[PDB]
């Protein structure tokens, strides 16, 4: 019932799935190895939305990983939560891809592309009541960005009424990871405004400026990073899975906060944020939740939404809170920062509240938002983008693979009206 | 003998029906399971032994409510195929709701409704829980009320709405589906008594000293409301007020049909100890415009029809006597074509107390049903809000591309602002 | 039936509504839980249960002093919603407690007032608690007593005020807060029973052999005060006097309406031992200079109006002869236009001593309510130190930046000469 | 309800608000953790003003700690009561401006005074009704009297309304502890005159003074001074917090002593200081108290009261005692000293009598005089001023660090039309 199968493509997006269906087992209490060691009945209630149950009682994830290189492969499957995957769903390549969007989409991204949609094809038909897709990777990327891309248009052409909705790393605005950035990140979001419900947008530069200064980590690592990505990911179909006073799927969240086609990129969230040193001085209580998740540093995407105004935002609360409370805060947030939310939508606010927290903590929430704050970043990345193509840099190797100039051309002229649009807004 | 059917839609109709039930289950004596350890046949069947079977139906969208209703303490109350599920909401979307998700389970609740009417002898009406802001609480509501309308074309359909605040919000959506609901089911509606969350909150702070209400306070005083309507089926009292009787005092014109609920002994056990509620203090407590549970001041509007269901110790000539003086107070005022603005109902048995609840244990209570034109600010309010968003034509995608047309917006929002027309036109004095 | 509401504003006027409402407690009987092991009706309300809930308000800017009300041995008396309290209290300053911090309480307190008065059947008037030289004691005193006249625009109102003292003063603005809280309730108020803490310390000192008193013996003295003035409406005698009485035998000019307040038996227990204290005796200690509570000696200006209210075992005849041997003193002289200057009141009831009090149990009490001339000295000091600190423009500021201005100010104290002239001039002899 | 925020700048204002801390968490019954151990609910009944409750009840002073330098805050957070405060409120730089106004106020003071801002902001927008703010701080400092300067001007232009008091350690008369104290000491008050409401002037002299004399220490330290002036501070945020007979908050006693926008200098004081040897011999009652605390060996600044008259004072008294009593001692001190109150102000004290007694005592009581002796101490401050400017000594490194002349002249006649009002009134 409502069944969700997960992708995760190229090293980004298989390290955060990875870290995904470890905070998802946790959150039903799923042994690394497949059984179920949990308490509650309610874990098991909603189990096969991510979960296939095996012969043994034993659950296996309804996961897909694929990748051009077999040494994420390799790394997953030795590492704890290893063994959970089914071993099928592995599909990989030998040739990375390097960090070329046209390799991933267009040489070995073809042959990965058929093998994963037969896998797909498979998990789906199993399926009973398919409830949609989710993704993970990288746009700055090689296999990730591209094929991500690919299995995303293949996908959504063959099951278009399906919620597909994916959790993309951006490229960062100061450091980049990746030479070719600009190229990958603009042919994907190309890709991605057309063929995609819900595109959450994650930058490494704010989830390090949450580690350091929210959580006070010294060395933060991958591993938390990915952790938060994690959360916010687990808040959203926690909504959808365990009971709640007041419920919400993928789909109403798609209907409440994509008020047209084009503008379904959202910053993610996350409240209950403390260091261990501050957690004994903080009281957790709806208006610290709301306080912190609209705060511009929590957000996870490095766009300041003081410089622009919320198209609609989603609170997805967990825990066993007063809806009153909630309400109030909701209210007061629209009223108080009245200048940065858009006048023809009343009420920007979807309140979500689920009856079950994380574990580990008493009340949670993630906030999910459709501002107009994310053309700061299309526009960089449209700069980058056009310095780089004006002089024509690193070109040849994208020409080369098999792609065209004109292709260039149609995806800078989509994300520059991507971010007219949002201006517009 | 009189039997009602009551149908909860939606996450807000279910829990308001939780609260209802046990409200009725606490009333008659009836234990979670359906067993007693008449006055019990209005809400409830008897099926061969001691087991009490109530008269609703539980249907929703989402499988999440209703299965936290199937295995709560009043698992083996209803019966199992009258708690109708779909396997997806309709994601505040009245397209949804009543389009494209609504129509693969109306045949399935309707079927259900039909047992029930049949098992019946004299139905009375049907009792519709549903919230204005919702997905199914629209759009499955509106296509319910029309398909019953077309099915029990003269049976009585009272429902109770939770109207959307004026201020607090949970949904972004709210007022395309209120304007959607309110064309729809004003084609196809008797009566709608209507409630609002933040008049509620306000209540539950001011009287109740609570500061940090749920969900589950509002319902319980929601049915308390319902329990002070229905108490003349269900008990016997010195003036029986029936359905159509509250349809027929509280509609003056087809159209304007919105009254609002109040209850009046809304007070925490020390206040009630160091107070000495009698008829006069609770009509007045119900007349004060801070009373309301619709978030709409009664002195900016005329009264048209006003319904006074007392319940308990009292004594008409003390009812009379409290409704002169309301009558001779000058800040209550009602329009020139009711000179009789008063339906008086009186019932012998007072409030019962929920173990666990914030009410105190009280002799008497009123639950006053107020036609008024204040309600057409709170129209205009609604219509604003949807104008602005359909100007911009937000959220409308969501819509079309889901069984409906922007033809429909328009007509919804013309149809509204025909209501607002006749609003206007009943406040207006006689020349 | 003939029910009164007192106010209490401030400490000063909530610490002596708590010595009064121990002392009403004792006297009728009721515990300090409200239940008892008519004439407990102008002061209590009884509700279903033996509960007595006292007619009265506590309203204070502060959260103190009304949180230690809450907490203390009476935390079940007094109804919960009529403990009104503020966040910030107005810090001596009339603005404060007038403009800025009283306008967001008053509307709380006039609905509690006006709730007290729906439950009256019929209301006398109210008795108002408050220190002239506090901040909420006088801007919210006054802003109270206009709100009440602009509503009750006919009941009663009466004041108890605790007068700034000639010397020991707590204080540093109270000449500011004094002037302008006469101006604004001389507006509005019947009559004014004034005393000074610096009298009562005297008397204290001088009477109950007490060298350490506390504000609780002085709060104790003035609730005997209230007691004798209230004992009329709360028990039977041979000669009742109502609030209307004192109104009308102690006011004989609209502005000159602050008589002083007097209590004759004011002894310790041995020294009541070896006494006989009878009516004459009692009498003539309520006309002695040395016995008055408010500090202003009687020599230096003329009665013009003097309320003799005996209790207990008294005697007419006896008071009349009393009366008479007062009459023909020289020492006490009285104004050439008020040939009778005598208004007297018998009551049944002895005055309850308070357990843990200095009082002794006496046989028969008298209070002496005089208005006189002597009050024109006292007023001559209060303006004379209004107008070294306005003329060097002292703490002005405080009082400008928080709602008011300089020409309330001058205003007041030209309000202030206008009664100073209206005190000459009755003075004089006519010719 | 009626929260105060505290902030301590400088070496001295740190140190004076550590002390200050530890008076109050006794008063207050706080662990040095952070838990309630006392023994009354007075001590919970407003603790409000001054803690704000953490998660697990664990009680976090509304303290922000800034500083120039690390050494002060490394001192205070090993310390005892040091593990209070919370970690984020340590605001601090490397280069500790020297003993310089200047580059306190105009060049490490403007990073560190934005970011000291931002946490006061979220101080403040934690608070339910804020009284005000207290600034603890020396004038004859660097960052102290520089950064406590711009820090009062800043959030004076944001919260007009609220009350700002600063105990401020003012420059001795005999001996300095700093070269260019003089420079400072002028800029900080020109400053102080326009942007506070109740400054408190303390001498270490005076302190040296009371407590070699009046409490016969032998070595006394900084702590006892600080214990001191700490006593002084709970006292009147003690009338402020616990019930007593005659309430009176702040903004009671800014009305009562600052007949004069500008004249808002105090003398403060505390009555039962008594030496370990003679606190048997002497009986502890309100005369004896009063007959204290209007001494002139007792008020805490270098500043003789029979030189000038008392504008007002106010006597905050702690303990149960009678209003008679306290009210016979005030009128007889002012009968007595009659020459030493002024003329056009009747009843110059202002009373305030609370309950709860400090820690040790039965009776206590603090005292605060707006008199026009302060004017002895501009007097000496402008002629040391003067003495240095009129030759231009040390003044080059004011003006590199971006200053001017016009500066110091402006403050020097600022500071003489402040000594030119107290000696008018």
């Amino acid at each position: 019932m409502r069944e969700i199968v997960h992708i995760q493509a190229g090293q980004c997006g298989n390290q955060i799935g990875a870290k995904f269906w470890e905070v998802i087992s946790d959150e039903h209490g799923i042994d690394p190895s497949g059984n179920y060691v949990g308490d509650s009945d309610l874990q098991l209630e909603r189990i096969s939305v991510y979960y296939n149950e095996a012969s043994s009682h034993k659950y296996v994830p309804r996961a897909i990983l694929v990748d051009l290189e077999p040494g994420t492969m390799d790394s997953v499957r030795s590492g704890a939560f290893g063994h959970l995957f089914r071993p099928d769903n592995f599909i990989f390549g030998q040739s990375g891809a390097g960090n070329n969007w046209a390799k991933g989409h267009y040489t070995e991204g073809a042959e990965l592309v058929d093998s994963v949609l037969d896998v797909v094809r498979k998990e789906c038909e199993n399926c009973d009541c398919l409830q949609g897709f989710q993704l993970t990777h990288s746009l700055g990327g090689g296999t990730g960005s591209g094929m991500g891309t690919l299995l995303i248009s293949k996908v959504r052409e063959e099951y278009p009424d399906r919620i597909m909705n994916t959790f993309s790393v951006v490229p960062s605005p100061k450091v980049s990871d990746t030479v070719v950035e600009p190229y990958n990140a603009t042919l994907s979001i190309h890709q991605l405004v057309e063929n995609t419900d819900e595109t959450y947008c994650i930058d490494n530069e704010a989830l390090y400026d949450i580690c350091f200064r929210t959580l006070k980590l010294a060395t933060p690592t991958y591993g938390d990073l990915n952790h938060l990505v994690s959360a916010t990911m687990s808040g959203v179909t926690t909504s959808l899975r365990f009971p709640g006073q007041l419920n919400a799927d993928l789909r109403k969240l798609a209907v409440n906060m994509v008020p047209f086609p084009r503008l379904h990129f959202f910053m993610p969230g996350f409240a209950p944020l403390t260091a261990r040193g501050s957690q004994q001085y903080r009281a957790l209580t709806v208006p610290e939740l709301t306080q912190q998740m609209f705060d511009a540093k929590n957000m996870m995407a490095a766009c300041d939404p003081r410089h622009g105004r919320y198209l609609t935002v989603a609170t997805v609360f967990r825990g066993r809170m007063s809806m009153k409370e909630v309400d109030e805060q909701m209210l007061a947030i629209q009223s108080k920062n009245s200048s940065y939310f858009v006048e023809w939508i009343p009420n920007n606010v979807k309140v979500a509240v689920c009856d079950i927290p994380p574990r580990g903590l008493k009340m949670s929430s993630t906030f999910i938002g459709n501002s107009t704050a994310i053309q700061e970043l299309f526009k960089r990345i449209s700069e980058q983008f056009t310095a780089m193509f004006r002089r024509k840099a690193f070109l040849h190797w994208y020409t080369g693979e098999g792609m065209d100039e004109m292709e260039f051309t149609e995806a800078e002229s989509n994300m520059n009206d991507l971010v007219s649009e949002y201006q517009q807004y | 003998m009189r039997e009602c059917i009551s149908i909860h839609v939606g996450q807000a109709g279910v829990q308001i029906g939780n609260a209802c039930w046990e409200l009725y289950c606490l009333e008659h004596g009836i234990q979670p399971d359906g067993q007693m350890p008449d006055s019990f046949n209005t809400f409830f069947s008897e099926t061969g032994a001691g087991k009490h079977v109530p008269r609703a139906v539980f249907v929703d969208l989402e499988p999440t409510v209703i299965d936290e209703v199937r295995t709560g303490t009043y698992r083996q109350l209803f019966h199992p195929e009258q708690l109708i599920t779909g396997k997806e909401d309709a994601a505040n979307n009245y397209a949804r709701g009543h389009y494209t998700i609504g129509k693969e389970i109306i045949d399935l609740v309707l079927d259900r409704i039909r047992k029930l009417a049949d098992q019946c002898t004299g139905l009375q009406g049907f009792l519709v829980f549903h919230s204005f802001g919702g997905g199914t609480g629209s759009g499955f509501t509106s296509l319910l009320m029309e398909r019953l309308s077309v099915d029990y074309g003269k049976k009585s359909k009272l429902e109770f709405s939770i109207y959307p605040a004026p201020q607090v919000s949970t949904a972004v959506v709210e007022p395309y589906n209120s304007i959607l609901t309110t064309h729809t089911t004003l084609e196809h509606s008797d009566c709608a008594f209507m409630v609002d969350n933040e008049a509620i909150y306000d209540i539950c702070r001011r009287n109740l000293d609570i500061e940090r209400p749920t969900y589950t306070n509002l319902n319980r005083l929601i049915s308390q409301i319902v329990s002070s309507i229905t108490a003349s089926l269900r008990f016997d009292g010195a003036l029986n007020v029936d359905l159509t009787d509250f349809q027929t005092n509280l509609v003056p014109y087809p159209r304007i049909h919105f009254p609002l609920a109040t209850y009046a002994p809304v007070i925490s056990a020390e206040k009630a100890y160091h107070e000495q509620l009698s008829v006069a203090e609770i009509t007045n407590a119900c007349f004060e415009p801070a009373n309301q549970m619709v978030k709409c001041d009664p002195r900016h509007g005329k009264y048209m029809a006003c319904c006074l269901l007392y319940r308990g110790d009292v004594v008409p000539k003390d009812v009379n006597a409290a409704i002169a003086t309301i009558k001779t107070k000058r800040s209550i005022q009602f329009v020139d074509w009711c000179p009789t603005g008063f339906k008086v109902g009186i019932n012998y048995q007072p409030p019962t107390v929920v173990p666990g609840g914030d009410l105190a244990k009280v002799q008497r209570a009123v639950c006053m049903l107020s036609n008024t034109t204040a309600i057409a600010e709170a129209w205009a309010r609604l219509d604003h809000k949807f104008d602005l968003m359909y100007a911009k034509r937000a959220f409308v995608h969501w819509y079309v591309g889901e069984g409906m047309e922007e033809g429909e917006f328009s007509e919804a929002r013309e149809d509204m602002a025909a209501l607002e027309k006749d609003y206007e036109e009943v406040g207006v004095d006689s020349v």
